[PDB]
DNA sequence: ATGGTTGGGTATAATGGGAGTCGTCTCGGATGCAGG
DNA sequence: CCTGCATCCGAGAGCTGAGGAACCCAACCAT
């Protein structure tokens, strides 16, 4: 469940990068920002009750 | 409640503009500014004072310099024989056009500002700073170039939003340039991690940043970028223990030291 | 121009020192918070 | 895989998504050097 | 006299959001609506 | 006109101990 929340945040970021960026020169590594996913996993394993 | 929907309703209660109306309003504003400077030359007074009194008379009694002096100068402007009351008329029309242009273009501000959420400023603060940038753009726009108003206004709206974020997002204020340094450092570290498959070290971040950057400087920059924590952070499952309950006072002398 | 800030045994504790660990900045796998130079741990049995 | 809707160009890459904690043999986790257990939760089942 | 910090500007066109919360039990008053 | 009766909102719910996301250029005051 926490992984899904982080992945949804990552998808939102990728969508914003798609819309703001230029479609001519794009590769998956530039769009994907894994900071929210790591943040969600850390949040679950460190601060969940 | 929910002030966001309220503001959106007030915003949508004003119709959008077509190209004819927008170019007409921009031309009216430009001619109003020219008429203001011509009137200042004729009467010998400052352009700022005359602009302020003309704006006061346009906005009316609803918007609360004092009535005595503004009425004095407004009557002095009525003392002009001819071909100068015309300049006064174009000045007033240009100010009305400025107001209408800002009101009609308020929606672009919201559309731009909706992409800067989650960076330390609430949505309505972003909207208000975007409005300030929009007012700037109306001030500086030039319709002769046959450019749509949004094209020029977007730059100023973005500038206002970013300057506001860099100025008001942290409890401890950090200068703008060093905020940009922090953001650049974060981006560089993130790309280094993406390429490396693990968190980079300070040496690698320093190498990636470029000349004049070493591990100690990176460490200091990451040190100052720490945000303060709350003295009211709860500790434990029960709502009976806070963070500040564990922090002693070191300033006041103890009874032993006083004795 | 220096003063004592040493680590001492709290009241009611003590025992035999069985282990010590020193972690310094730059050691492999060491992630010290910024500003911290080194960490010393003592295990007392 | 990034695909163009009209052109049809394809660019494939393997992206590092981060780290996932691993459960030890006995069934616990090592988080920031501390041993931790995730406790199962009981809740109303979804349905009608 | 040097960095540290602050202000202004970038011109194709762009013009109404988003996370969420549903397993408390009572009581006393404030209040609007039903009746006569 | 009066009255009572659903309806809604807000404030309560024991003590102690332990727990932790643009960039550039140009000028201006501080020291």
């Amino acid at each position: 469940d926490q992984f899904r929340v982080g992945l949804a945040r990552l998808a939102r970021g990728v969508r914003e990068r798609m819309l703001m960026g230029s479609e001519d020169s794009l590769t998956p590594a530039k769009l994907v920002n894994s900071r929210p996913l790591e943040a969600a996993i850390r949040e679950f394993f460190s601060r969940s009750q | 409640s929910d002030p966001v929907r309220q503001y959106l309703h007030e915003i949508g209660q004003v119709p959008l503009l077509t190209l004819e109306e927008e170019v007409e309003l921009a031309r009216k504003v430009e001619e109003g500014m020219e008429a203001i400077k011509k009137l200042s030359e004729i009467t010998g007074l400052d352009p700022d004072l005359i602009r302020e009194v003309v704006r006061a008379k346009i906005l009316g009694s609803a918007r609360v310099l004092d009535p005595k002096t503004v009425e004095e100068i407004d009557q002095k402007l009525k003392s002009l024989p001819k071909e100068h009351k015309r300049y006064l008329h174009i000045a007033r029309e240009g100010e009305a056009a400025r107001q209408h242009l800002i009101e009609a273009n308020l929606r672009l501000v919201v559309s731009i500002a909706k992409k800067y959420t989650g960076r330390g400023l609430s949505f309505l603060d972003l909207i208000q700073e975007g409005n300030q940038g929009l007012i700037r753009a109306v001030e500086k726009f030039e319709y002769k170039r046959r450019f749509k108003f949004s094209t020029y206004a977007t730059w100023w709206i973005r500038q206002a939003i970013n300057r506001a974020i860099a100025d008001q997002a942290r409890t401890i204020r950090i200068p703008v340039h060093m905020v940009e340094t922090i953001n650049k450092l974060s981006r560089t570290a993130r790309q280094l991690q993406q390429e490396l498959g693990r968190e980079p070290t300070y040496e690698e971040i320093a190498e990636a940043m470029g000349p004049g950057w070493d591990a100690k400087r990176v460490e200091e920059t990451l040190k100052i970028a720490q945000e303060p924590v709350s003295l009211e952070t709860p500790i434990g499952d029960e709502k009976d223990s806070f963070y500040g309950d564990f922090i002693p006072d070191e300033h006041l002398p103890s009874p032993v030291d006083a004795a | 121009d220096v003063k004592d800030t040493s680590l001492r045994v709290p009241p009611g504790e003590g025992g035999i020192v069985v282990r010590t660990v020193r972690l310094r900045r730059g050691d492999p796998g060491v992630e010290l918070k910024p500003g911290v130079r080194e960490v010393v741990r003592v295990y007392v049995a | 895989q990034l695909i163009h809707k009209d052109t049809g160009l394809i660019k494939e890459d393997e992206v590092f998504l981060g780290h996932i904690p691993l459960m030890t043999e006995d069934g616990s986790f090592i988080i920031n050097g501390a041993d931790r257990v995730i406790v199962s939760q009981i809740h109303r089942s979804p349905g009608v």
